[PDB]
């Protein structure tokens, strides 16, 4: 059996998955076997029991038992048939603190007389690392110009933005976030949520 | 919190001490941090001290291992880590046992019993945790 190719592990929306190509020899109907690798100074492959005979080409990484995100670790991966078992193939080492990549928050929209709040909150993995997570809001009318940005805020606080009474328009709020360990990583604004303006 | 050159700094002379061991036996005979290490299980009041002990011992290894080879590497990270552990002292105002005791217990016993590969493999591996798990803890209950 051909090994699998390409073998890659890599972050998404805070969470971390192994992806790959099916080997050089093409047989059908064949499955895959996923291990990764414990804490530097407990080391052992162990299986992941949901990917374990599997047929898609990917496999999530994230809280699993005894992994420990705050040193590298590696993902394996083998293409097996009843008729074979193909060598190993391991990913490059993923240093999670250092790797992860953020999704932008989901904003929670209150207002209240002339003050609109857009706070941002978050699904997390349960196993992540206490991350400092930031978020910057984007604000403006729909179809206009210039956006307004507000300053970088940290998860746990809310934007405020001060409504104009008589600006009764569609307007949009988009946030991303900044995740910074030691050097800034930024995810993508989230989808815009829209809404009509209206104070009294 | 810390800064992103001083994480940029740690993670430098981490990976060089990583590297170093590849080339080195570094077995341990009982881990040197116990495998549930985590200062979450302590009531508010001890994780001062558990965190100070593992910054005390961490600080002793990474001097111990500060050859010529690797001194310029760390220097900013021990400068980093004397700075924290002053910080801390400053804030730890002073019959059956518990976690806190045997944690202490195996920390202090680690530098009598273990070769120097093991120590230092073992505050390199623990190193980040410390730094983005553990420190954050304390700094939540600070007194
Ligand atoms: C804006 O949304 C954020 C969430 O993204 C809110 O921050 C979160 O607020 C909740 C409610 O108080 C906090 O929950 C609790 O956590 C404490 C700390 O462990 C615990 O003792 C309680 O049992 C409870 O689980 C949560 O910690 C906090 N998360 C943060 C700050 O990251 C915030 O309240 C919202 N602000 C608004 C609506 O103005
Ligand atoms: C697939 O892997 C091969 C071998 O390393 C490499 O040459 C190629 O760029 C990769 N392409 C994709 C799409 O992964
Ligand atoms: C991102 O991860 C969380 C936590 O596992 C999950 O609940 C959420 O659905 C994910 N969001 C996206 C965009 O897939």
């Amino acid at each position: 059996l051909a090994p699998p190719q390409n073998v890659t592990l890599l972050s998404q929306n805070f969470s971390v998955y192994l992806t790959w190509l099916p080997g050089l020899g093409n047989p059908q109907d064949v499955t895959y076997f996923v291990a990764y690798q414990s804490s530097p100074t407990r080391r052992r492959w162990r299986e992941v029991e949901e990917c374990a005979g599997t047929k898609e080409l990917l496999c999530s990484m994230m809280c699993l038992k005894k992994q420990d995100l705050y040193n590298k670790f590696k993902g394996r991966v083998r293409t097996v048939s009843p008729s074979s078992k193909s060598p190993w193939v391991e990913s490059e080492y993923l240093d999670y603190l250092f790797e992860v990549e953020p999704a932008p928050p989901v904003l929670v929209l209150t207002q209240t007389e002339e003050i609109l709040s857009a706070n941002a909150t978050y699904q997390l993995p349960p196993c992540m690392p206490p991350l400092d997570l930031k978020y910057e809001v984007a604000f403006w009318k729909e179809g206009a110009g210039n956006k307004t940005l507000f300053p970088v805020t940290p998860h746990g606080q809310p934007v405020q933005i001060t409504l104009q009474p008589a600006a009764s328009e569609h307007h949009c709020l988009s946030a991303r976030t900044i995740y910074t360990f030691s050097v800034p990583k930024y995810s993508k604004f989230s989808k815009p949520t829209c809404f009509l303006l209206e104070v009294p | 919190s810390l800064s992103p050159q001083e994480l940029a700094s740690f993670k430098k002379a981490r990976d060089a001490l990583e590297e170093s061991l590849k080339l080195k036996n570094w077995s341990c005979s009982s881990p040197v941090f116990p495998g549930n290490w985590d200062l979450r299980l302590l009531q508010v009041r001890e994780r001062p001290v558990a965190l100070e002990a593992e910054l005390a011992l961490t600080l002793k290894v990474l001097e111990a291992a500060a050859g010529p080879a690797l001194e310029d590497v760390l220097d900013q990270p021990l400068h980093t880590l004397h700075h924290i552990l002053s910080q801390l002292q400053a804030c730890i105002q002073p019959r059956p046992r518990g976690r806190l005791h045997h944690w202490l217990h195996r920390l202090q016993e680690a530098p009598k019993k273990e070769s120097a590969g093991c120590l230092e493999a073992s505050v390199t591996f623990n190193l980040f945790r410390l730094l983005t798990r553990d420190l954050k803890y304390v700094a939540d209950g600070n007194l």
